[PDB]
RNA sequence: GGUGAAAAGAACCCCGGGAGGGGAGUGAAAUAGAGCCUGAAACCGUGGGCUUACAAGCAGUCACGGCCCCGCAAGGGGUUGU
RNA sequence: UCGGGGCUUAAGCCCAGCGCCGAAGCUGCGGGUCUGGGGGAUGACCCCAGGCGGUAGGGGAGCGUUCCCGAUGCCGAUGAAGGCCGACCCGCGAGGGCGGCUGGAGGUAAGGGAAGUGCGAAUGCCGGCAUGAGUAACGAUAAAGAGGGUGAGAAUCCCUCUCGC
RNA sequence: ACCGGAGCGCUGUCUCGGCGAGGGACCCGGUGAAAUUGAACUGGCCGUGAAGAUGCGGCCUACCCGUGGCAGGACGAAAAGA
RNA sequence: AGCGGCACGCGAGCUGGGUUCAGAACGUCGUGAGACAGUUCGGUCUCUAUCCGCCACGGGCGCAGGAGGCUUGAGGGGGGCUC
């Protein structure tokens, strides 16, 4: 019973090869350095799922505020508005709707304003 | 095999840069007076010549 | 058409001939002739040789005429080499490789109209 | 192993300030043609398994076959002499077409000779009746011979 | 959905004074406009935050004793070559450079924050080159 | 250690000092051309697509965007300015 | 140089109220999982409550290799194995097919046995190829020059004037 | 031709160096290697952190590749600490 | 005729006088082999700078018409003495 080391090695190797193709470095060819790169990239990707979520909620609120500024006052007010007011929803990026069709926004603005007043 | 020692593998790119300065340069030429040949500038083409008539001996 | 010419297994390290061919890499045949014969190398003679033998293969085999001939492709890829053992002080088992090249001038049509 | 290599017993390197690694004699699995670690040798994978146990096997083997009914016990045969022909005709008379199999029990060489060369037909006999053989095939042919024979092996 | 992306909108030009203003809070707003952060059309990687021309920064105000006590430092690579010139003398000779460099420390630093510092034009006059709009602010 | 079922292992011409190629011709295959089966990986290189000359970097990941090619659409791929 | 700028009725400190950002924590929706519980005679299966950071390490399940039985069967000239590729489907995963290209003669299902069984590192073993780099070096400072010859090609081979040790 | 101290003559040992010669080094043609090498898209400052940073923070500086040349460093290579 | 830091600055820049290799000696301890924060004499310090850096010299593009000559000084570097 001889167990030749066969093709298995080069098979899985060409797998990882396919994965890491596109990189720079000798890691764009080196079946070893490539792998290490993949590790890194995978972790980076996960952390960046959660991250990306933060990134966007951020951008959202940035814009939201910009709009609320150009109308009457500042963000924190406005939001304590909706939060208190009534509209117990909005989806912060569906506030970023505000960037398109300012009308409905401004309506919500004066709503949150006249709310806690 | 002494004091100075390359610490790392120079990149193929780096290679190609140090090489980016080489470039097998082209020469230049001029046509031979009262014949059809290409001699270098300010020279006496073997078979051809200047205004005097020297050499000319190619079989 | 395009006339494939070459000379495999010939002495000369790549880098050198590589750069000699790229001196002429795609141009007019007359140009190529004069540049090859009048630049200071040795891969000069080699490449000029294989090139002449390129014009040879398009003149009497394929029909095109040099008038409408220009250098398509060119290269020079390396074969193996010799591996000659050269001694060093303190008796160091030292090897000097002896590289080798494959000049590949092709050439063909000028117009087509 | 690394023991019976026709190589050496000498340390090729010094050990210390070699500049190279640290070994000894070529006969080491790390090296080229050197021996292997634990590898291939002569063994006996076989062992001793209780008669009782395996006897059940014998019995149980036929039992399953008998639980199906594929065993014939003809006192003798019609293809008496040694000829593939007559056994073939008799095989029409038994209906053993050409898509069956003979763990072919019975005790008469002439019978074995006929269906010796047959392919769908292994023939097997009773002196050394083995359960693997009946598993792989199907036709305890026989006389009362091999049944009388069987009985003695498993009666207690 | 999928958050929206502004096209190549129009780089709005603007104008602010300079005088009567704190050094501090001045640039503060100014800068924050180079970023389209005032605009409901802000996008991190695009740079559409307006132009800021400033006028008469020769007469900027500042609190503290600053005026004299406020020193700025420049280091030329050659050793011993840390130069420091007070805000005092930065006013007398080329005074814009105290409004410039101020904003310059109020934006990010990614390549664009540079290109964006370019998107701002300081003068100690008023006066400028009336290019277009530049409708005043406060 | 493996050309090919078989030596049928390349007559002729052509460039060429030869070395080696380029038509012809040999065979199913010359992608079997003579240390020639099947030739993987690094490895050098010919051409093409994308981007790069005010920028500070474990070389990637998230998103936006542009440029290049399949897709009926709506979607996919490669590349990289921020 | 306070993390840098810049803050002086503060962007500093003391006091109080209100407010918003905010982490993978907590809740909402969807999937995998285990451990309990139930309807299941129903194993299957949905539902229900609780749990799933994690080296050494103890523990369970599986992928792939090599051969064997399954092999006088079975697949393969319309092409076996290996490779080139791939944006499609399957399993969370190690993997598995299918599709096209290569190539040429083997491979072996479902179900089971067995072992030299799966490498990235050991200044590891053998092999091949880059690296510095067109750089160091090209064996004594006695020393070279012209004319002519040959031949495809001569500083470098041959012939005489010279010059040197 | 062994190890101290002295004096006399002499002198680029010195003040304190300046010039010249050749053989290298430099460019052109032919040949053309070594140890080292985790990968490199490798800047200073002030901080940091297994206490000595291109890479981490902070700031500032920096158009892309070389050639001659100089050795501070890359805890420089060489020697699995004598 | 300052003091101090900078791997008690500086050996991939020199020195190799000190220092602690193997020889030999004097004192000295030790029966001894040897030994001594004692001493005397002798003692092989490796040519090729790959990256950062630093002194100088260019090539590529740039400078949002094209070419020749003249230039403002943003920002630096030298310089500063004393009897």
């Amino acid at each position: 019973p001889r167990a030749k080391t066969g093709v298995v090695r080069r098979r899985k190797h060409k797998k990882i090869l396919k994965l890491a193709k596109g990189y720079w470095g000798l890691r764009s060819k080196s079946f070893r350095k490539a792998r290490e790169t993949l590790f890194a990239a995978g972790n980076y990707a996960y952390a960046h799922r959660k991250r990306r979520k933060r990134d966007f909620r951020r951008l959202w609120i940035v814009r939201i505020n910009a709009a609320c500024r150009q109308h009457g006052l500042n963000y924190s007010t406005f939001i304590h508005g909706l939060k208190k007011a009534g509209i117990e929803v909005d989806r912060k990026n569906l506030a970023d709707l505000a960037v398109r069709e300012p009308q409905v926004f401004a309506e919500l603005v004066e709503r949150a304003k006249a709310a806690q007043g | 095999a002494k004091h100075p020692v390359p610490k790392k593998k120079t990149s193929k790119a780096r290679r190609d840069a140090r090489r980016s300065h080489h470039a097998l340069t082209p020469p230049t030429l001029v046509p031979c007076p009262e014949c059809k040949a290409m001699k270098p500038p300010h020279t006496v083409c073997p078979e051809c010549g200047y205004y005097a008539g020297r050499k000319v001996l190619e079989v | 058409m395009e006339a494939k010419a070459i000379a495999r297994y010939v002495r000369i390290s790549p880098r050198k001939v590589r750069l000699v061919v790229d001196l002429i890499r795609g141009k007019s045949l007359e140009e190529a002739r004069n540049i090859l014969r009048y630049t200071n190398k040795r891969g000069a003679y080699f490449v000029a040789k294989v090139l002449e033998s390129a014009a040879a293969n398009a003149v009497n085999n394929h029909d095109m005429l040099e008038d409408r001939l220009y250098v398509k492709a060119a290269y020079v890829d390396e074969g193996p080499a010799l591996k000659r053992v050269l001694p060093r002080a303190r008796g160091r088992a030292d090897i000097i490789k002896k590289r080798t090249s494959h000049i590949t001038v092709i050439l063909g049509e000028k117009h087509g109209k | 192993t690394r023991g019976e290599v026709a190589y050496s017993g000498r340390k090729i390197w010094p050990q210390k300030h070699t500049g190279r690694a640290r070994h000894g004699d070529i006969g080491a699995p790390i090296f080229v043609g050197g021996g292997v670690v634990f590898g291939p040798k002569p063994r006996d994978y076989s062992y001793t398994l209780p008669k009782k146990v395996r006897k059940k096997g014998l019995a149980m083997a036929v039992a399953d076959r008998a639980r199906e009914g594929k065993l014939l016990l003809v006192e003798a045969f019609a293809g008496v002499n040694g000829k593939t022909k007559e056994f073939l005709a008799w095989a029409k008379e038994a209906g053993l077409d050409g898509s069956e199999s003979v763990l072919l029990v019975t005790g008469n060489e002439l019978v074995r000779r006929a269906a010796r060369n047959l392919p769908w037909v292994v023939t097997l006999a009773p002196e050394g009746l083995n359960v693997y053989d009946i598993v792989r095939t199907e036709r305890l042919v026989m006389d009362l011979d091999a049944w009388e024979v069987f009985q003695n092996r498993i009666g207690g | 959905m999928k958050t929206y992306v502004p096209k190549q909108v129009e780089p709005r030009w603007v104008l602010i004074d300079a005088e009567g203003k704190t050094l501090g809070r001045l640039a503060t707003k100014i800068a924050t406009l180079l970023r389209g952060k005032h605009r409901p059309d802000w996008t991190p990687n695009v740079a559409m935050g307006d132009f800021v021309v400033v006028v008469n920064a020769d007469k900027i105000r500042v609190t503290g004793k600053k005026l004299e006590q406020k020193i700025y430092t420049r280091y030329s690579g050659y050793p011993g070559g840390l130069k420091k010139i007070p805000l005092e003398k930065m006013l007398a000779t080329h005074p814009e450079r105290v409004l410039e460099h101020a904003v310059k420390g109020m934006l990010p630093k990614g390549p664009l924050g540079r290109r964006l510092f370019k998107r701002l034009k300081v003068y100690a006059g008023p006066d400028h080159p009336h290019q277009a709009q530049r409708p005043e602010k406060l």
